[PDB]
C-alpha cells in the first residue's frame, strides 16, 4: 500500500531553489519527493524534495534541477514517499545522477526494485561485535594502518598523488578478495573529472559494457544546484546498503568530497533562511554528517568500508567541516608528494597515518608487534638521516650501519606495482596476502634477508617476487662482471 | 507516556523543531512538559514544550519520530514535567534521554529537571573513588561527589580512561558491602552508534553490566535527545544518591552536547554569542554538573561523581565551551597528544591536570606514597651529559610504572609503587620495569626458587588488599613482612631473570624479548 500517492498540489512561491507547494488535501510528510508535472518549456524534469512545513496545507521544498520557467500556481503531484533510487546488480557498470535516472545513454537500467534515500541509520543491535580486518591486499596498509570492516577511511593527498589510483586499486582487490562491488559518490566533483574515471575503469575493466561489472557511478556535479549536490551522496550510499543488507556482502563506498556534502547543505541551509554557527556553515553541521556517516558502518548483514577524500578549507585543520568529520574516521591514509617522487608508489608517507584498528585486541599479536617495528624502525632511520648528512655514512656506529641497511629495504618493500596501474609501471600487479605481508616484513626485521640487495625489494609484492627478482639480479649481474672481466 | 487532554494540531515543522496552533476552547498546555503528537492512529512521537506564545501557539522540541511528524496532526498533552524509569531494574540496559530502552545484539521514576543540593545539604569529599591508574590515583585523586573534568584531544584516551575507571569498580563492588558499591552511569552523547556498541559489550566482558547502565544519544538521533542526555544520566544517579549510595557518572562528551544545543538555539532564533553559542551555553553545563554532588550525613551520605569529557581542538584550553567547564568542575585530567603518540598510555599531563580536593579524597595508604611522589616527579622534570642522582633513576621508573591499558587493582598498583619510593627498581633498568612488575603481581619469585618464608604478606592473596587501606604499608604490622617481598624479588629477578640481558645477541632471542616485554606493557 501507499497512500498520499498522486496527491496533487500547486506552486505556492519560488525565491531560488527553495520551492513552497501549496496542497489541498494536506501537505505530505517530510523528505518527500515531489514530481512538477506541469509544462514542457523545460529541456528537464523538475522535482522538489520537502523539507519543511509552514502550516497544514503549505510545504517548502528544495529543487534537484534549476528552477527556471517556473511559474505560479504550477501543477505539482507526490511520488509516494522520499527520492527513489535504483538497487542491485542491474546498476553495476551504470552512471546515475541524485535521483536514480540513467546519464550513460546505454538504454534502461533492469532495476527489479527502489530504495529511499533517506534511510535510519543501524541500530545498537545490527553492530558487529568483531571489529574484522578488511584486507586490501597492499602492503603499506594492510601492515601500518589496516581498514576494518565497517570503517570510515581517510584519504589525504595533494593533486597528481595517487587518489585515483588507489580507489582504482581497491575497487579491484575488494572484488578480488571478497569479491565486492564498489559505489563512486562524486559529490560536488568536476564534471571533466568524471570522464576520466569513466574511462580509466572502461580501459582496466572494472566497469566492463559487454561483460561482468563491478562498480557503480553516482555523480553529482559542480553544474548541479545545491540540492542535488547535497544529496547525492545518500543515494550512491542507499545502492551500497542494499549489496550491505539484501545481498551479504563486503563493499566498498568511494566519496569524493565530503567536504562537498557539508558544503552543499551550508548553501541550503542560508537559503533556507537558518542562521550559522562557527565560521558560516550551517547548525545542524554535526548532525548532517552523523546522519550520513552513521549508516557507513559494518552490519551483522554485511558491512560498507567507505574510504572518502576530505577536503580542508584553507589548509584549516581546526575549520568545523574536517574537525567534526575527524571523530568518525577510523584510518588515515597520507599521501606525500615528496614520497611520489622519489619513486615510492603508492606514495603513502607511513609515519602521518593511522588506525584505530592498529591494536593488539582486534588484530593479531604477531600483526601489531611487526608493525610496530617497522614504524619504530623508519622514526629511527629519520633521525639517523640527519646524521649522515652533517657527519658522514661512514662516521655511524656498526649497528646503527645495520638498520639503516634494513631500513633503506623497509622503505622499497612498502612500494607496491598496483594492478590497475599496468599502464604506468608496465609490470604485473600484485596482491599481496595479510600472512605474506606480516612473514616477510618480520624476517626483514630479523635480519634473514640482510645478503638480499636493496632494489630487489623495489616494486614487488611478496617475499617470493623478492627472491625471484634477486635471483634476476644475480643473475644478470653475473653476466654483466664476465664482460668486463675481458675487454 | 500518559496522554490526558487534546491541546492542539501541529503547524509547522523545521527539522527538530515545530509550533502549535491550540484546538477550539485553547486548552493551554503547561511548561516543560512532554506533548505526544498523533503521527499515526497507533503511533506517538513525544516532544518538550519550550515557548508558549501570547498567540496561544506553542513551541515544540522534536524527540522520537520525527520524519513522521507532519503539519496538521493532533496533539495529545501529559500535564507533567519529564520523568524517566529509574532504579536497579534499569542497570545493565541501554536507555533513551526519554526512557525507552535499546534493544542489543546477540521502579518508580525521577524528575529529569531537578534543582541540585544547597549549601547545608552537601559535605566535604571524604570517600576516595578509584579510577585504577597509579598515575590519577596518586598525582590526581577522585573523590565521591566530586566532579572531575577529562580533557584533550581526539583519540588522547578521554573515553578508555572514563570506561575503565567503571570497569576497575567490578572488582571491589564484588567483595565489598553493596551500600558502598560504584554504581556506574555512561552518558553518550552525539557519539558513533558502533562505538556505543564495543563499550557494551567490554562493559559485559568485565562484568561492569551488572553494576551500569547506559544512557545513549548517538549521532543519528536529534539534537533534542543530545542536548537532554546527560540530565537524564543525572537522574538516574540522584536516585542512588538521595537513598544513601554512591554512584558514577560519566558524560561523553558535553563538546558534542553544547553544539547539539546550539542547534536547537539557533533553529530558534536565540541571540548567538561567541563562537556561535547562545548566551546560556554556560548555564546548560552549570546545573547539569552542580546536580553532581557529596550530601551531608543528614541525607544519606550518598554521591554523584561525575566525569565530564570535553574534547579540544589542537590542545587549545581558550575555547569557549572548554573554559566554561573548567571553570564549573573540581580540576581537570589533561590528556596530551605527544605524550600518547610519545609512549605514555594513558596520556596523563601531571603538570596540567589537577585535582582540587585531592589530599582528602585519598586513601590514608594511598596518601602515604603519593606525597613522596610529587617531590620526586618535580624534581625529575626539573633536572631532565646524562648524570644521574637517586631522583633521577627513581623518577624514570615511575614514569614506565604509569604506562598501562587496563586499571590496576589497589594492592597490585600501591605495592608496585611503594617498592619504586624506597629504591627497590634501582639495579633494575628502565625497560624491564614492566617485566619486573608482572613477576610480582601474577608470580612471585620467592615461592618459585625456595627462598620464600613470609608468614602471611604474598601477592597471590588479593584479600590483604583491605587491610593495606586499613593500616598502611608504613606500619609495625606489614612494613617487615612487605621489605621481605620486595627483597627476595628484587635479588632473585636480578641474579635470574635480568642476567638474560647481557646473554641474549642473536635474532630469534631478541625478537622473543621484544614480544614478551610489548605484551607485558597491557598487564599491569
Ligand atoms: N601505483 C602507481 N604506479 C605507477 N604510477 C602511479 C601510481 N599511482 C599514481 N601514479 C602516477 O601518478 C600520477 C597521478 O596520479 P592520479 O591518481 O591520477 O592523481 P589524481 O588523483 O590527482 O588524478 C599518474 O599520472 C600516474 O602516472
Ligand atoms: N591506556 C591505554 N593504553 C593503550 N591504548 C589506549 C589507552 N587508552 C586508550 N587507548 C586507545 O587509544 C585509542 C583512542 O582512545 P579513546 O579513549 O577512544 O580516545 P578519545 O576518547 O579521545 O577518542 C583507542 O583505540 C584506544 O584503544
Ligand atoms: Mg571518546
Amino acid at each position: 500500500v501507499a497512500d498520499h500517492k498522486g496527491r496533487v498540489g500547486h506552486v505556492s512561491q519560488v525565491i531560488g531553489a527553495v520551492v513552497d507547494v501549496h496542497f489541498a488535501d494536506g501537505v505530505p510528510p517530510v523528505l518527500t519527493a515531489l514530481d512538477v508535472v506541469d509544462k514542457l518549456g523545460r529541456d528537464e524534469p523538475l522535482t522538489l524534495e520537502i523539507v519543511q512545513h509552514l502550516d497544514a496545507h503549505t510545504g517548502r521544498c528544495i529543487a534537484m534541477q534549476t528552477t527556471d520557467l517556473l511559474k505560479l500556481k504550477a501543477k505539482v503531484v507526490s511520488t509516494g514517499g522520499n527520492i527513489s533510487v535504483p538497487v542491485g546488480r542491474e546498476t553495476l557498470g551504470r552512471i546515475f545522477n541524485v535521483l536514480g535516472d540513467a546519464i550513460d545513454q546505454r538504454g534502461p537500467v533492469g532495476e527489479k526494485l527502489r530504495m529511499p534515500i533517506h534511510a535510519v541509520a543501524p541500530k545498537l543491535a545490527d553492530q558487529a561485535a568483531e571489529d574484522a580486518v578488511l584486507t586490501t591486499g597492499i602492503k603499506v596498509i594492510d601492515l601500518i594502518l589496516p581498514y576494518c570492516k565497517g570503517g570510515k577511511i581517510g584519504l589525504f593527498g595533494g593533486a597528481g598523488v595517487g587518489k585515483t589510483v588507489i580507489i582504482m586499486e581497491l575497487i579491484n582487490n575488494v572484488a578480488k578478495g571478497h569479491g565486492g562491488f564498489s559505489v563512486f559518490a562524486g559529490v560536488g566533483e568536476r564534471t571533466r573529472e568524471g570522464t576520466d574515471l569513466y574511462l580509466e575503469m572502461m580501459q582496466s575493466k572494472v566497469i566492463d559494457l559487454k561483460g561482468e561489472s563491478k562498480c557503480v557511478l553516482v555523480y553529482g556535479q559542480m553544474n548541479e544546484p545545491p540540492g542535488a549536490r547535497a544529496r547525492v551522496a545518500q543515494s550512491a550510499l542507499t545502492m551500497a546498503e542494499y549489496f550491505r543488507d539484501v545481498e551479504g556482502q563486503d563493499v566498498l563506498l568511494f566519496i569524493d568530497n565530503i567536504f562537498r556534502f557539508t558544503q552543499a547543505n551550508s548553501e541550503v541551509s542560508a537559503l533556507l533562511g537558518r542562521i550559522p554557527a562557527a565560521v558560516g556553515y550551517q547548525p545542524t553541521l554535526a548532525e548532517d554528517l552523523g546522519q550520513l556517516q552513521e549508516r557507513i558502518t559494518s552490519t551483522t548483514k554485511g558491512s560498507i568500508t567507505s574510504v572518502q577524500a576530505v577536503y580542508v578549507p584553507a589548509d584549516d585543520i581546526t575549520d568545523p567541516a574536517p574537525a567534526t568529520t575527524f571523530s568518525h574516521l577510523d584510518a588515515t591514509t597520507v599521501l606525500d608528494r615528496a614520497v611520489a617522487e622519489s619513486g615510492i608508489y603508492p606514495a603513502v608517507n607511513p609515519l602521518e597515518c593511522a588506525s584505530r584498528i592498529m591494536d593488539p585486541d582486534v588484530i593479531s599479536v604477531d600483526h601489531y608487534n611487526v608493525a610496530q617495528d617497522v614504524v619504530q624502525m623508519l622514526t629511527k632511520y629519520r633521525e639517523l638521516q640527519d646524521i649522515i648528512a652533517v657527519l658522514g655514512i661512514d662516521e655511524l656506529s656498526e649497528e646503527d650501519k645495520l638498520i639503516v641497511d634494513r631500513a633503506r629495504k623497509l622503505v622499497k618493500f612498502l612500494s607496491q606495482p598496483f594492478q590497475v596501474a599496468e599502464v604506468f609501471t608496465g609490470m604485473t600487479g600484485h596482491y599481496v596476502q595479510l600472512d605474506d605481508t606480516i612473514d616477510s616484513f618480520s624476517g626483514l626485521l630479523m635480519g634473514t634477508y640482510d645478503q638480499v640487495p636493496e632494489m630487489a625489494f623495489y616494486m614487488v609484492g611478496g617475499i617470493n617476487s623478492v627472491l625471484e627478482k634477486a635471483k634476476k639480479m644475480a643473475e644478470e649481474a653475473a653476466e654483466l662482471e664476465k664482460m668486463r672481466r675481458a675487454r | 507516556f500518559k496522554t490526558t487532554e487534546m491541546i492542539g494540531y501541529v503547524h509547522s515543522i523545521d527539522g527538530t523543531i515545530a509550533t502549535l496552533i491550540p484546538a477550539p476552547g485553547n486548552p493551554g498546555v503547561a511548561y516543560n512538559t512532554i506533548i505526544q503528537i498523533q503521527v499515526s492512529p497507533t503511533t506517538f512521537a513525544a516532544g518538550l514544550v519550550f515557548n508558549l506564545e501570547k498567540d496561544g501557539r506553542i513551541g515544540i522540541i522534536l524527540m522520537d519520530n520525527i520524519t513522521e511528524v507532519q503539519s496538521g496532526q493532533k496533539v495529545m498533552a501529559t500535564g507533567q514535567l519529564l520523568h524517566i524509569p529509574v532504579g536497579a531494574g534499569v542497570l545493565g540496559k541501554v536507555v533513551n534521554p526519554l526512557g525507552h530502552e535499546v534493544p542489543v545484539g546477540l521502579s518508580t521514576l525521577g524528575k529529569v529537571d531537578t534543582g541540585a543540593p544547597n549549601i547545608v545539604s552537601r559535605s566535604p569529599v571524604n570517600y576516595n573513588l578509584l579510577t585504577g591508574f597509579k598515575a590519577v590515583d596518586t598525582m590526581i585523586p577522585i573523590g565521591r561527589g566530586q566532579r572531575e573534568l577529562i580533557v584533550g584531544d581526539r583519540q588522547t584516551g578521554k573515553t578508555s580512561i572514563a570506561v575503565s575507571t567503571i570497569i576497575n569498580q567490578v572488582r571491589i563492588n564484588q567483595q565489598i558491602l553493596s551500600k558502598n558499591a560504584v554504581i556506574s552511569i555512561y552518558v553518550s552523547i552525539g557519539q558513533r552508534c558502533s562505538n556505543v556498541a564495543r563499550i557494551h559489550r567490554l562493559l559485559q566482558s568485565y562484568g561492569a553490566l551488572r553494576y551500569t547502565t547506559v544512557m545513549a544519544a548517538t549521532a543519528a538521533e536529534p539534537a533534542g535527545l543530545q542536548y537532554l542526555a546527560p540530565y537524564a544520566g543525572v537522574t538516574m544517579g540522584e536516585y542512588f544518591m538521595n537513598r544513601g549510595r554512591h554512584c558514577l557518572c560519566v558524560y561523553d562528551d558535553l563538546s558534542k552536547q553544547a553544539v547539539a544545543y546550539r542547534q536547537i538555539s539557533l533553529l530558534l532564533r536565540r541571540p548567538p554569542g561567541r563562537e556561535a553559542y547562545p548566551g546560556d551555553v554556560f548555564y546548560l553545563h552549570s546545573r547539569l554538573l552542580e546536580r553532581a554532588a557529596m550530601l551531608s550525613p543528614g541525607k544519606g551520605g550518598g554521591s554523584v561523581t561525575a566525569l565530564p569529557i570535553v574534547e579540544t581542538l589542537s590542545n587549545d584550553v581558550t575555547a569557549y565551551i572548554v573554559t566554561n567547564v573548567i571553570s564549573i568542575t573540581d580540576g581537570q585530567i589533561y590528556l596530551d597528544t605527544k605524550l600518547f603518540t610519545g609512549g605514555q598510555r594513558p596520556a596523563v599531563n601531571i603538570g596540567l591536570s589537577v585535582s582540587r580536593v585531592g589530599s582528602s579524597a585519598q586513601n590514608a595508604a594511598m596518601k602515604g606514597v603519593a606525597g613522596k611522589l610529587k617531590g620526586i616527579l618535580a624534581e625529575y622534570r626539573k633536572l631532565a651529559q646524562q648524570v644521574q642522582t637517586i631522583p633521577m633513576i627513581r623518577g624514570a621508573r615511575f614514569v614506565a610504572l604509569f604506562n598501562q591499558k587496563q586499571p590496576s587493582y589497589f594492592m597490585n598498583a600501591i605495592v608496585s609503587l611503594y617498592a619504586c619510593l624506597n629504591g627497590y627498581l634501582d639495579d633494575v633498568k628502565v625497560q624491564y620495569v614492566k617485566f619486573y612488575e608482572y613477576l610480582l603481581v601474577h608470580r612471585d619469585l620467592g615461592i618459585m626458587y625456595g627462598t620464600a618464608k613470609n608468614k602471611f604478606f604474598y601477592m597471590y592473596v588479593q584479600e590483604l588488599n583491605y587491610l593495606i587501606r586499613f593500616f598502611t604499608l608504613n606500619s609495625p604490622i606489614l612494613h617487615g613482612e612487605l621489605e621481605e617481598m620486595l627483597k627476595q624479588h628484587t635479588h632473585l629477578f636480578l641474579q635470574h631473570y635480568q642476567s638474560k640481558m647481557n646473554a641474549i645477541k642473536s635474532e630469534k632471542d631478541v625478537k622473543a624479548l621484544k614480544n614478551l616485554l610489548y605484551s607485558c606493557k597491557r598487564a599491569v
